[PDB]
């Protein structure tokens, strides 16, 4: 089995529209995610706050929905709590807190799009370990 | 070739450098060339790290080992441990490279074309391994040089731009140490205190004032000793307990340097003052304290009454009491209650961890620092997988503290072994039975039976 | 004849510069052409799973192992 | 006679001794080595263990192995012409016949090597102690690679010829049999460590009691093979060790016999223990302590902690170690301690 | 003739049944107190809390233990790396509750073995022999120091040291595997190679020497009786043994300078044990072995398990169970 | 315990009594070695002259 066209299609928006990630995008993401996100979100789990995981099920229950590329990209632009009552940009990496966190001082849009695509795509490949944890 | 063959010498090719014991000029050439090798490595590695530098990541995530030293000296570093520019590191690297070229040429010249023995032509640089006055003279000269170097560090920290101080008000930054501590009692309290937990023989220096004062004292002591050994001659009590030969001096130096290597290895693993966590990453205990702190904060946000929740064993899972009564973080990290970090001290009162400060006056930057330190603990693997041994390999990080400590501990023990070997051989050779027994004067046959 | 004498012989290297590289290149082409996958039955990186089965292809019987493997290794 | 000149040519003096034992030593040993070399390079373990064990699939030297055949096959010989494979080299490799090939050929090569030692001793006219010493490794191989899987369900539970596979075997036996608690293993480790001790101490003692037989610092060149007198002072070494330790050797023959004896008997005791494990007759529990802990939840020793570790390793390892059982353990079923 | 002189002389005498020497002045009292305390504690030491969670563990014979399960439990986790002599406790009972005897015994044992090395060298000097046996003995001393002192220093607590017992040793080894992956560390591999090679070379050297023994005895008398203490000629034939060894493997491959042979015998296990002690010391500061977890990936991206992943599975099984009540947070730092 | 401490003397009695042992040794050592100023052997670890 390959990383074919069927398995590279992910939700792009709330509606449900589904775009396709080019293989280059996949690579760049896996790189960017491992370089910046990996230290705390290795394996699709949140190391500091294990309750708020990164698996698609938890993203589906966040407020608002975080199970599509657009909402993940917006979350990077402007992060909120699990219920979305207030912003936690001062305690989470974000473009809004670019001054606080120097890592994002260079990230571009495509970079964010590729990172979100990787986050969306990895549970389609592994399908049980993205956010699973030790057990799996 | 007279001096370079197992016949003329009696030393095999593998132990070939021992042929230089009685050859003065060639030994000097070898020493100088080796020093040139050291300088070359320093310059080359600094240039390598500057080339592979990435401004996004902190230095302790890039696998760097030398930028941290020059940053601690106060070169191209801003408040909070941010790196501004990498030009001074490049300058240091190139200067070291050029000086290494000069030293290497000198070593080669003295090893190849230089006179084999310096005693005949230059009766000032010639020695005998057996007279004590010249040995003590050389020792005193180099001791004065070391004292001048310690002075130079003090001068750099006091009037040449200052040094980086983590405990500085408003965060870590470069400052001038205006008032170093000169009290002999406080300075030698480090030297004469216990090496066990809670004491930290010389590793437990806290502020920069103590560092500067200790260096002033070391420089003064080294200058005085260097002057004294130059003038005087070894006394009677030291004249009959020491073996006076080149290999014996080498063995003494080996023992001393093994002790120094052990000290530096354990010093890089525990110290936050001369090894700021913003450059070398958090220490062993620091990561554990950061984990306990960040989970305490997270559970406090939910509204749980911290310092009132009994742990699974009934001991208290957030706040405990130290065996001395101080209030500390609970869990397995109670073994690390001796920790003192710049981001946790604001919360400490005379009684320990103040509770009113924790409940009300918490800061977001402390949360970020604790999360970053917990996410970057001095854990890793030989292939630098990073994290716990059971973790999958996505991150790529091993803390420079681990590298420094492990490498220098290994080197220190093997130099202790070198001390054992060389001390034994030097004493046997001085006695005169390093080659065999005798077969006609076997001392066992002359001793009473038993 | 001792080893060193043979190793330093020129007539040895004139028969060890047309034999060794040829053998090395043949060993390279053994898997460059992909023959080794078929000879030993090891799966290629894209043959571990198929569209029909998404789990490990274990053998459960003994005297029908041939047919079972033939089926598993269908696609 | 035709037999006589053939025997003469077999015992011809050359670079390597062939002998009668060579006839089954060389082909069997060569085939075993070649089977291991091809196994860790091309053939896979996908269809027997659900693993990847080969350089072709991306494993390094530490992870490549020749894995045991599938558990569905029992203790079958997995002959290439057997009913399980019926020729067809590819399926023979896939179901795991290469493990049996390597094991059987290596065992016969091992027999050939012991026979070769006997024949060399007879030709040179010395006593055959070398074969008796080599009987130890033969016992270890027979007990671990042959008897243990034979006592178990199938060849699947024998150790696999690989670096990491042997580590898995170690951990598996510790978790399932409490092999460290077995007294025969304790005897084996005592024998092995004592052998290493004896080797190091004898080397140091001999090298540090050399006689003055030269004038150079290099003492290696003061020895000639055709020497009659002894090169080191037995008297001085004996006195030194009797003054330091309290007891010392005074008989070179007894010294070297002891050096022979220690590791061999260690290995033999370990082999007896492994043969015991093959039937699940393991020294697992201390009944008295197990009880007294069961009736009182305050009693604790390191022994009970080891038991907890064994239960954890067993429960967490069974699912992936034995894919043929189709073990499915939900998260709430797996034993786990606190937050960690 | 002064008194000091007379003493110094008796001390450095080589006619005493056991050599005292100046290093003996440190070795004897220290080892004697260590062994006295060990013998008493192995019989009648009360339970000790090792994890500092008020869950004492019994390790004494009089508390329902046997020889194998019994041990001298290391000091409490609450103490950590702090020095805990008798006089710092408020009562002897409390000192026993927090595992002070472990610290006492281990510190004295380390000083004693160091002084033992020194005494070996000193007697070598007195007897006029070449002084390198204590260099060989350094390897076990280094291993003991790494397992008893360096590892607690790196981990930050004396509770992490090896308990003085059998089952305690096994527990220490298993937890070390779980938390550090000792097996996949090249230094442990070097140590296993060194120990196996030491046993191999010991057995082979003994067999070769005993096989080629000059016939100087009957059949109804121990072969060992042919040799007489204080001989002047070799009781064994090097030529026959070397002929057998060369015919067994290869002609080139063989040692003749018996001195080189014995040096190699000394060199192999010693360097192996040194490298192993360095493995333990390096891993005390969390430089673990190779982690080849999920290294093999198919085209799609799914992970294909290797033999290393089953090792990780067993390590997880051990890890989630060790010190069940001690942990409160997800990471073991 | 963790109270730093010059050496580990906490009570003047402890220092004043760790004193006489070292001074006793100094005296017994001085008994042999006294009135020594010269006698330079000038050799490799000889110290032959008493
Ligand atoms: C035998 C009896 C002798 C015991 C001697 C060894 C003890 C070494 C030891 O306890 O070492 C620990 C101390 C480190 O001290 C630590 O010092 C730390 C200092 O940190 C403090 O200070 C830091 C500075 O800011 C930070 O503030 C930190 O938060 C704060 O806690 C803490 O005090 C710790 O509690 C304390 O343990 O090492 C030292 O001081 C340096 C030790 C010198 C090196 C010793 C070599 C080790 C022996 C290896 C032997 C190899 C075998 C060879 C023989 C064969
Ligand atoms: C000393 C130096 C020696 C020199 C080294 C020589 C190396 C030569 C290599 C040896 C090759 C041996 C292969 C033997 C294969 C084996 O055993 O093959 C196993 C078969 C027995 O078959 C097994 O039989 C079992 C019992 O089944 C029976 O019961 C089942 C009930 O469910 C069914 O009814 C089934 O039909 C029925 O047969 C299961 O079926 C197993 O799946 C099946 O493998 O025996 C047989 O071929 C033969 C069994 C005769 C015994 C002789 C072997 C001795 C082994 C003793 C082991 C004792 C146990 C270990 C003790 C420790
Ligand atoms: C830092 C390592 C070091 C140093 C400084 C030396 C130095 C020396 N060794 Mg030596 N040695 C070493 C490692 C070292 N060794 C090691 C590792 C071994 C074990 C293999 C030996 C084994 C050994 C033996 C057996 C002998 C020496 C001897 C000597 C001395 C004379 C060498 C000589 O005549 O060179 C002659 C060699 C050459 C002329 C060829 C080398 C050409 C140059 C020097 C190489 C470097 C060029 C450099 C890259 C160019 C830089 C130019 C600069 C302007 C930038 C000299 C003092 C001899 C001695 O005792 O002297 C009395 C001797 O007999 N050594
Ligand atoms: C400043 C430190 C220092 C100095 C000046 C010396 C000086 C000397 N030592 Mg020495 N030694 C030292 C430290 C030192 N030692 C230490 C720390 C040890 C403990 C291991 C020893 C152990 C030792 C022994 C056992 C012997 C000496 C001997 C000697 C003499 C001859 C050495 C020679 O020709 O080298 C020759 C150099 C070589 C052959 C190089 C060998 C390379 C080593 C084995 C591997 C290095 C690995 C390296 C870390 C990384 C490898 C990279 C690789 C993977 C590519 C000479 C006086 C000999 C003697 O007695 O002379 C009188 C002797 O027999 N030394
Ligand atoms: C520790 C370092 C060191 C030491 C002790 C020496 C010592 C010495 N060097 Mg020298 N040298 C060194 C480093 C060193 N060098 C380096 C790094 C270089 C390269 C720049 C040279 C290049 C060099 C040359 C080119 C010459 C010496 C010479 C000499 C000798 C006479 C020097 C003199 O008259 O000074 C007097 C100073 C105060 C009294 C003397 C033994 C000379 C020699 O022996 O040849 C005749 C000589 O011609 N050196
Ligand atoms: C690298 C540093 C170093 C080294 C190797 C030495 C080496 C030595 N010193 Mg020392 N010394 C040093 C630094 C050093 N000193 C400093 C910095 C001072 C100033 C506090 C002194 C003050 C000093 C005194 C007062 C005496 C020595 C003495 C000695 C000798 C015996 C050492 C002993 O038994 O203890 C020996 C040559 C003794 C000696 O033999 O006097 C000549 C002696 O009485 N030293
Ligand atoms: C002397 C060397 C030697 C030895 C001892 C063995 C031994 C073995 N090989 Mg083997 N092998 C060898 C050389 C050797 N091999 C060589 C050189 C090759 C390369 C061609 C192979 C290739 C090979 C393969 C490919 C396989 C083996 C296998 C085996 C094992 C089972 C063999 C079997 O059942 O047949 C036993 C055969 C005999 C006992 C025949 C002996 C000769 C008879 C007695 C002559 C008289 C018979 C007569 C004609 C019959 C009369 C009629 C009858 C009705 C009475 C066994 C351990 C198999 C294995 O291990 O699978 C797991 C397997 O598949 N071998
Ligand atoms: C069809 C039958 C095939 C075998 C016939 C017997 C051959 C004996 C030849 C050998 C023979 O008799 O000649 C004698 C032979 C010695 O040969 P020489 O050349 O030394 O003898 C010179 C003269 O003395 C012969 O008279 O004896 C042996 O060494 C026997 C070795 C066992 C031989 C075993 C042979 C049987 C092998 C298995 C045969 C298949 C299974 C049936
Ligand atoms: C005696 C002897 C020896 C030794 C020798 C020695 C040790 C030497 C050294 C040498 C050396 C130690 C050298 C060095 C050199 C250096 C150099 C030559 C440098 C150069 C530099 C440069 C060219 C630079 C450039 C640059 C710049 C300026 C900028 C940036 C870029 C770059 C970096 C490019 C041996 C062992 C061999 C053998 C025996 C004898
Ligand atoms: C810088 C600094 C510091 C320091 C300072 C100081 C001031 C130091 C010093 C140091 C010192 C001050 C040291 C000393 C040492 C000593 C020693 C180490 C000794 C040794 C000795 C010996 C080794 C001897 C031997 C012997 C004997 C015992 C017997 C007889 C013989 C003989 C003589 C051989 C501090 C930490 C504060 C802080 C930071 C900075
Ligand atoms: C099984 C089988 C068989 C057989 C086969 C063969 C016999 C093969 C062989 C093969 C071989 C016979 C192979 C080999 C290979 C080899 C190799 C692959 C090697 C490699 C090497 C290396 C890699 C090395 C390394 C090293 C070391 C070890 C040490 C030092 C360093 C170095 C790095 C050099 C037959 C046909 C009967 C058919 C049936 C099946
Ligand atoms: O104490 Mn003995 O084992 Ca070293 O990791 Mn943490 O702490 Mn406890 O857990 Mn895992
Ligand atoms: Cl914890
Ligand atoms: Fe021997």
């Amino acid at each position: 089995i390959d990383l074919d066209e069927a398995t590279r299609t992910v939700v792009v928006d709330n509606a449900g529209n589904t775009t396709v990630l080019t293989p280059e995008q996949v690579k760049r993401g896996k790189r960017l995610f491992n370089a910046t996100c990996g230290a705390c979100h290795v394996g699709g789990i949140t190391k500091t706050n294990p309750n708020v995981g990164l698996d698609p099920e938890a993203l589906s229950l966040a407020t608002p929905r975080r199970d599509n590329i657009n909402a993940l990209v917006d979350y990077i632009k402007n992060p909120t709590t699990y219920d979305g009552l207030e912003s936690i940009a001062e305690v989470h990496p974000s473009i809004k807190s670019a001054d606080i966190y120097p890592r994002m001082r260079s990230l571009t849009d495509e970079d964010l799009y590729s990172i979100a695509g990787h986050i969306m795509l990895s549970p389609k490949i592994a399908s049980e370990k993205w956010g699973g944890g030790k057990i799996y | 070739i007279a001096g370079r063959d197992i016949e003329s010498t009696g030393f095999a090719w593998w132990s070939g450098n021992a042929r230089l014991i009685n050859v003065s000029g060639k030994l000097l050439g070898a020493h100088v060339a080796h020093a040139g090798l050291m300088v070359f490595w320093a310059g080359a590695m600094v240039l390598f790290e500057v080339s592979h530098f990435v401004p996004e990541k902190p230095t302790y995530e890039q696998g760097f080992i030398l930028i941290q030293h020059l940053a601690t000296l106060g070169y191209g570093i801003g408040p909070g441990g941010e790196i501004t520019s990498t030009v001074p590191y490049f300058a240091v690297g190139v200067i070291h490279l050029i000086s290494s070229a000069i030293l290497g040429f000198g070593g080669i010249y003295h090893s190849l074309l230089g006179p084999d023995t310096l005693e005949e032509s230059f009766p000032f640089f010639g020695y005998d391994w057996r007279d004590k006055n010249k040995m003590t003279t050389i020792l005193g000269i180099h001791l004065c040089l070391l004292g001048l170097g310690s002075f130079l560090l003090v001068i750099k920290a006091m009037y040449l731009g200052g040094v980086y101080d983590t405990w500085a008000p408003g965060g870590g930054d470069v400052r001038y140490i205006t008032t170093p501590t000169l009290n002999p009692i406080v300075i030698f309290g480090y030297v004469f205190r216990s090496p066990f937990g809670g004491d930290g023989w010389v590793v437990s220096v806290n502020n920069m004032e103590d560092v500067i004062g200790g260096h002033i004292w070391v420089g003064i002591l080294c200058i005085v000793g260097g002057i004294w050994h130059i003038f005087t001659k070894p006394f009677a009590w030291a004249r009959r307990a020491f073996v006076w030969s080149g290999e014996a001096y080498l063995s003494y130096s080996l023992a001393a340097i093994s002790l120094m290597g052990f000290t530096a290895a354990l010093y890089s693993w525990y110290n936050n003052t001369a090894y700021p966590s913003e450059l070398y990453g958090p220490t062993g205990p620091e990561a554990s304290q950061a984990q306990a702190f960040t989970f305490l904060v997270r559970d406090q946000r939910l509204g749980a009454n911290v310092s009132s929740a009994q742990g699974p064993t009934g001991l208290g899972k957030y706040l405990m009491r130290s065996p001395s009564g101080e209030i500390i973080f609970g869990g397995e990290t109670m073994r690390f209650w001796d920790l003192r970090a710049p981001w946790v001290e604001p919360l400490r009162g005379p009684n320990g961890l103040d509770i009113n400060k924790i409940k009300n006056d918490i800061q977001p930057w402390q949360e970020r620092r604790a999360a970053e330190y917990m996410t970057h603990a001095p854990l890793g693997s030989l292939n630098s997988v990073g994290g716990v041994a059971t973790e999958i390999n996505s991150v790529n990080y091993v803390s420079p503290r681990s590298w420094l400590c492990c490498s220098h501990f290994f080197l220190a023990f093997f130099f202790l072994v070198g001390h054992w070997w060389h001390a034994g051989r030097a004493r046997a050779a001085a006695a005169g039975f390093e080659k065999g027994i005798d077969r006609d004067f076997e001392p066992v046959l002359s001793m009473t039976p038993l | 004849r001792p080893f060193s004498d043979i190793i330093t012989s020129v007539r040895y290297w004139i028969i060890h510069s047309i034999t060794i590289p040829s053998l090395f290149v043949s060993g390279w082409l053994f898997i460059s052409t992909g023959l080794a996958y078929d000879v030993f039955g090891t799966p290629r990186p894209n043959e571990y799973f198929t569209q029909d089965r998404q789990q490990v292809p274990l053998v459960n019987d003994r005297f029908s192992a041939k047919q079972e493997l033939e089926d598993l290794t269908k696609g | 006679g035709l037999f006589d000149l053939v025997d003469d040519w077999l015992k011809k003096d050359r670079f390597v001794f062939v002998g009668w034992s060579g006839l089954l030593l060389f082909p069997t040993a060569y085939l075993a080595a070649g089977g291991w070399m091809t196994g860790t390079t091309f053939v896979t373990s996908w269809y027997t263990h659900g693993l990847a064990s080969s350089y072709l699939e991306g494993c390094n030297f530490l992870t490549a192995a020749v894995s045991t055949p599938a558990n569905s096959v029992g203790h079958s010989l997995l002959l290439l012409w057997g009913p399980e494979a019926q020729g067809d080299f590819t399926r023979w490799c896939q179901i795991g016949g290469l493990w049996t090939f390597v094991a059987l050929h290596g065992a016969f090569g091992l027999i050939g090597f012991c026979l070769r030692q006997f024949e060399i001793a007879r030709l040179v006219g010395i006593r055959p102690y070398n074969a008796i010493a080599f009987s130890g490794p033969i016992a270890v191989f027979v007990s671990v690679f042959l008897l243990y899987p034979l006592g178990q369900a199938s060849w699947f539970f024998a150790p696999s010829f690989g670096v990491a596979a042997i580590f898995r075997f170690l951990l598996f036996l510790q978790g399932f049999h409490n092999w460290t608690l077995n007294p025969f293993h304790m005897m084996g480790v005592a024998g092995i460590l004592g052998g290493a001790l004896l080797c190091a101490i004898h080397g140091a003692t001999v090298e540090n009691t050399l006689f003055e037989d030269g004038d150079a610092a290099n003492t290696f060149r003061a020895f000639t093979p055709t020497q009659s007198e002894e090169t080191y002072s037995m008297v001085t070494a004996n006195r030194f060790w009797s003054q330091i330790f309290g007891v010392a050797f005074s008989n070179k023959r007894w010294l070297h016999f002891f050096m022979l004896f220690v590791p061999v008997t260690g290995l033999w005791t370990s082999s007896i223990g492994i043969v015991g494990l093959a039937l699940n007759l393991r020294a697992y529990d201390f009944v008295s302590q197990e009880l007294r802990a069961a009736e009182d939840p305050e009693f604790e020793t390191f022994y009970t902690k080891n038991h907890l570790l064994d239960e954890g390793i067993r429960a967490w390892m069974a699912a992936q170690d034995q894919p043929h059982e189709n073990f499915v353990f939900p998260e709430e079923v797996l034993p786990r301690g606190n937050a960690l | 003739v002064s008194l000091w002189e007379r003493f110094c002389a008796w001390i450095t005498s080589t006619e005493n049944r056991l050599y005292i020497g100046w290093f003996g002045c440190l070795m004897f009292p220290t080892l004697l107190t260590a062994t006295s305390c060990f013998i008493i504690a192995f019989i009648a030491a009360p339970p000790v809390d090792i994890d500092g969670i008020r869950e004492p563990v019994s390790g004494s014979l009089l508390y329902g233990n046997n020889i194998i399960s019994g041990a001298v439990v290391p000091s409490s986790n609450a103490i950590g790396m702090h020095f805990y002599p008798i006089w710092e406790a408020a009562s002897v009972d409390e000192w026993l509750y927090n595992g002070g005897p472990y610290q006492l015994i281990v510190l004295h044992f380390l000083l004693g073995v160091s002084a033992y090395m020194g005494r070996e060298w000193e007697l070598s000097y007195r007897l006029g022999m070449r002084p390198w046996i204590f260099v060989a003995f350094s390897a076990p001393v280094a291993a003991a120091s790494a397992v008893f002192l360096v590892y607690p220093i790196g981990q930050g607590s004396f509770s992490d040291g090896m308990p003085l017992g059998i089952s305690g040793t096994f527990n220490f080894m298993l937890v070390f595997q779980a938390e550090h992956n000792i097996l996949m560390h090249p230094f442990h591999m070097a140590g296993v190679a060194g120990v196996f090679g030491g046993s191999l070379f010991s057995a082979m050297h003994g067999s070769l020497v005993t096989s080629s023994l000059i016939r100087e005895t009957t059949e109804n008398e121990s072969t060992n009786y042919g040799y007489k203490f204080g001989q002047e000629e070799e009781t064994y034939n090097i030529v026959a043994a070397h002929g057998y060894f060369g015919r067994l493997i290869f002609q080139y491959a063989s040692f003749n300078n018996s001195r080189a042979l014995h040096f190699f015998l000394a060199l192999w296990p010693v360097v192996g044990i040194w490298i192993t002690a360095m493995g333990i010391s390096t891993m005390a500061f969390n430089l673990n072995g190779f982690n080849f977890n999920q290294s093999v990936v198919d085209s799609q991206g799914r992970v294909i398990n290797t033999w290393a992943d089953i090792l990780n599975r067993a390590n997880l099984g051990i890890e989630v169970m060790h010190e069940r009540n001690a942990h409160n947070f997800p990471l073991d730092l | 315990a963790r109270f730093a401490n010059g050496k580990p003397q906490s009570i003047e009695a402890k220092y004043i009594m760790r004193s006489p042992a070292e001074w006793d040794r100094f005296m017994r050592f001085m008994d042999r070695y006294a009135e020594a100023n010269g006698l330079g052997f000038s050799s490799x670890x000889x110290x032959x002259x008493x």
